[PDB]
């Protein structure tokens, strides 16, 4: 039991927010109040949890709660 | 006729309390606030003592706050909070308000996460391992920086750095810019981080104490024949720095003016005070201060070296009229740049509550340290004007005079 | 009330190793800028900074200079330069309780601060270490490792306040002489130059990464496509000093400082707010009855900063406005010592009646537009000056100097 | 021919800043020379590079003259 929906769960302690307000189309920056740096360490943490780097213009342009989820499928 | 400054809130986080109560309790039983290390012992260093703060920090401060902190904002910060409701401001009072400032610094800003970046940056990540947090938490203005931002200050806003004098030199300033009518309201403190980082540092120097780690509570003994060194410490403080007029006002609740601010160089030894300059700041914060002092804070940090030079420069002001001394750091431990405004607050406790603290450990009376009125047991007094001293490398020196406003 | 000239001035930066050389790269528009080792060999992304050309190897006493980072290093040479421009002698200014020294940095030595912590976590442990640490990394080690050798009496510390230091030290001399406890107060700053403080912006992606292979175009203040700004070190030190103590000596003055802007935006960690940065050119500005002929804007090349302050600039001016050149687009960002430097840059200017270009403006912002931004260098006389330096936590300093007549 | 005896004086010459003659092997750190209690915990350390050793803090504190520091190499 471990699926791969804990990427909610990153975001949801980095953002500090509640897990239900994490929503798959929700936007980082529009509904989670996320800003500049905030957008920096939540990708570095995406790393810590499921070994991966991610290539700077790789990460960006990820910014919803879907193509976290999507990009870290197959990676 | 110039500008008067009075303090009207304080707030306080230090290895003998984590609020003013906490404070006044361990001042009045002469209680330390030293223990024993781990950490600086599995570090090599040769002093295992500590002045730390117990209080466990997490989720005290709001996540987007606190990310870009260190020890010492996060100290700074949570004394701040005291001082605001001590104060009796409310968010309307001293938010978004040009005449509101904050003059607050550490000693050594965060040598902890200059040396996390490092680390991070030279291991496997590199630049990915860093984050985007180092900078605010490492760089010397920090504990302003992280400050101004959260409490919405709109005034005057920077760090007054002065190594053990750091938070002294603060407060005068704070005093300077109300003086000066540039602010209503001054904010004025500063924090410390605890860490093996910087605390080796001092030990390379031979600074700390290290013949008494079996015996923590007994490291920190100024004055004492058999001193070794000073305790490092950490932890934080502010007090609230207002004009007169504002204050008297709004009802504040007033515990002293500050009559006198004295701030002077020696331009001699490095690391070692020379009596002249010290002498110096004294007469300088006397200077128009009708009434004598009655208790005298000492910086006095249990070193050979420097607990009889004080003492000397001491002699020289007042002669044979000397004050009533003692030195807190025998309990508090050295707090480096917390030092200055947690002393200031220890001074107003014993004026607000009229009691003198101890100067404790003192075993063995220094030969040089004869005839001077050093307390070592708790004394009930009323007073009316005290004096803290706070002196730092590069023989910086800070000495602050505040008494009880009249009526 | 007490006024306050400049009567000396030093600088060590990355266009001039002193005012005569910095005066001709200011002249040229040259650029201080050159790709760096020592970023790349880090692994940082960022490979260009504004570095110090000098070697420093004997230039101080070694009984001195065991106690210095770089920072004070910079300092002190600058310091030894406004000493003898200010045309002073030991008898002035040693052992004299009305001279004091207000120079700081913004971070300190992150260097020494990791060699203390390498060489305890190696072997030898604290015998690797060494006593002198602690002098090289506390904050206030530009302010003690200046003040004890020169033998300066009066008023001794460090302002911090990141970006905006060395200005904020300028200020505060000036209050020191306004309240009359100093007639003359050494001000300035210094800061290192590293990957150990460099590659901690790098990753708040502050720095500019898409020029290293032409490092001069690297910053570029108010032009569409800049990345963020190049990082530099160096140091600088003015001579401030009371009005009539200086006219009877004799002494040159440049300019009088006629006003000093101080304040804060309580807003955001990172990004300026405008609203603080206008209140402080207002309150610079106040009981100035001469206008603003140019002002070296604060200008660092990052895409959210440069236009901040010209939006607040606009504000403050309206139809108004006066020339702007933004000199980091050939210094570099000198972090703590910027706000000296820039004062020193504008002095000069004021002195030699010309303005420095703003350079690397291939394409002009589009918010950029309807303003004097000069990208040419220009002769002119000026009358009145302003230089902005801001910092992170939203600290705002902003210096107004003029011609004494 | 001959590797060097006894470079001591060349290290405290350097630490201190001396013309090597002053470094005469009855002199003292403190009361000639001009070292100041944070010159002599250099020194020693620089006593250590040289003459791959380590001294102990009980040790290093009965160095002062320069004998005393020839004195603590030879038999270690
Ligand atoms: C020491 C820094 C300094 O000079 N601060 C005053 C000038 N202000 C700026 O230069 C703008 C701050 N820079 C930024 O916000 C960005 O460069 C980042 C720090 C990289 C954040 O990016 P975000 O999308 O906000
Ligand atoms: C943070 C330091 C501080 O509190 N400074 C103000 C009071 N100064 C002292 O207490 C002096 C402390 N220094 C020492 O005790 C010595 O270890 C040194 C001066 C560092 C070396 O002494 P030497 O014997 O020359």
């Amino acid at each position: 039991s471990t699926i791969e929906e804990r990427v909610k769960k990153i975001i949801g302690e980095q953002l500090g927010v509640k897990q239900e307000e994490v929503t798959n189309n929700a936007s980082f920056v529009e509904d989670l109040g996320a800003d500049s740096l905030d957008t920096v360490e939540l990708v570095m943490a995406l790393e810590e949890e499921f070994d991966t780097e991610i290539p700077d213009e790789e990460a960006e342009k990820i910014t919803t709660v879907q193509a976290a989820i999507d990009y870290i499928n197959g990676h | 006729a110039m500008k008067r400054a009075v303090i009207t809130g304080l707030g306080i986080v230090s290895s003998i309390g984590n609020n003013q109560q906490e404070v006044l309790a361990s001042l009045r039983e002469g209680r330390s606030g030293i223990t024993f290390s781990q950490e600086l012992k599995d570090s090599g260093m040769r002093s295992h003592v500590w002045g730390n703060v117990k209080l466990d920090t997490t989720g005290l401060i709001d996540r987007k706050v606190v990310r870009f902190m260190s020890d010492a904002s996060i100290y700074a910060f949570l004394s701040m909070e005291q001082a605001i409701a001590d104060a009796g401001l409310s968010p309307e009072a001293y938010q978004n308000n040009p005449r509101v400032g904050l003059i607050a610094g550490s000693g050594g800003g965060s040598p902890r996460f200059q040396v996390f970046g490092a680390d991070a940056m030279r291991g496997p990540r590199g630049l990915k391992a860093v984050g985007p947090y180092v900078v605010t938490k490492a760089m010397a203005s920090g504990v302003s920086a992280c400050l101004a931002t959260p409490f919405k200050i709109h005034g005057v806003n920077y760090s007054i750095s002065s190594a053990c004098a750091t938070s002294a030199h603060c407060i005068g300033n704070a005093v300077e810019q109300i003086q000066l009518g540039k602010q209503d309201i001054v904010f004025a403190g500063g924090g410390e981080e605890l860490c093996w980082e910087m605390a080796c540092e001092f030990d390379a120097m031979g600074a700390l104490s290290t013949k008494y780690n079996d015996t923590p509570e007994k490291a920190s003994r100024t004055y004492d024949a058999h001193r070794d060194g000073f305790v490092i410490a950490g932890g934080g403080g502010m007090v609230v720095v207002e004009e007169l007029e504002h204050a008297l006002a709004r009802g504040a609740h007033i515990y002293a003016e500050i009559v006198g601010y004295g701030a002077t160089s020696d331009g001699a030894d490095m690391v070692a005070p020379s009596g002249e300059g010290a002498v110096r700041c004294m007469k300088m914060a006397m200077h128009g201060v009708d009434t004598p002092i009655d208790y005298l804070n000492s910086h006095g940090t249990s070193t050979p070296v420097g607990d009889v030079k004080e003492l000397a420069a001491i002699r020289e002001v007042f002669g044979d009229k000397s004050p009533a001394i003692s030195a807190t750091k025998a309990m508090t431990g050295h707090s480096l740049g917390a030092a200055g405004v947690q002393e200031a607050i220890y001074s107003l406790l014993m004026l607000e509550h009229g009691f003198i603290a101890p100067s404790i450990n003192i075993e063995e009376l220094d030969e040089q340290a004869a005839g001077l009125n050093i307390v070592t047991e708790t004394t009930d007094r009323e007073l009316t004007t005290v004096m803290s001293n706070s002196f730092g490398f590069g023989g910086t020196n800070a000495t602050l005079v505040m008494r009880k406003l009249k009526d």
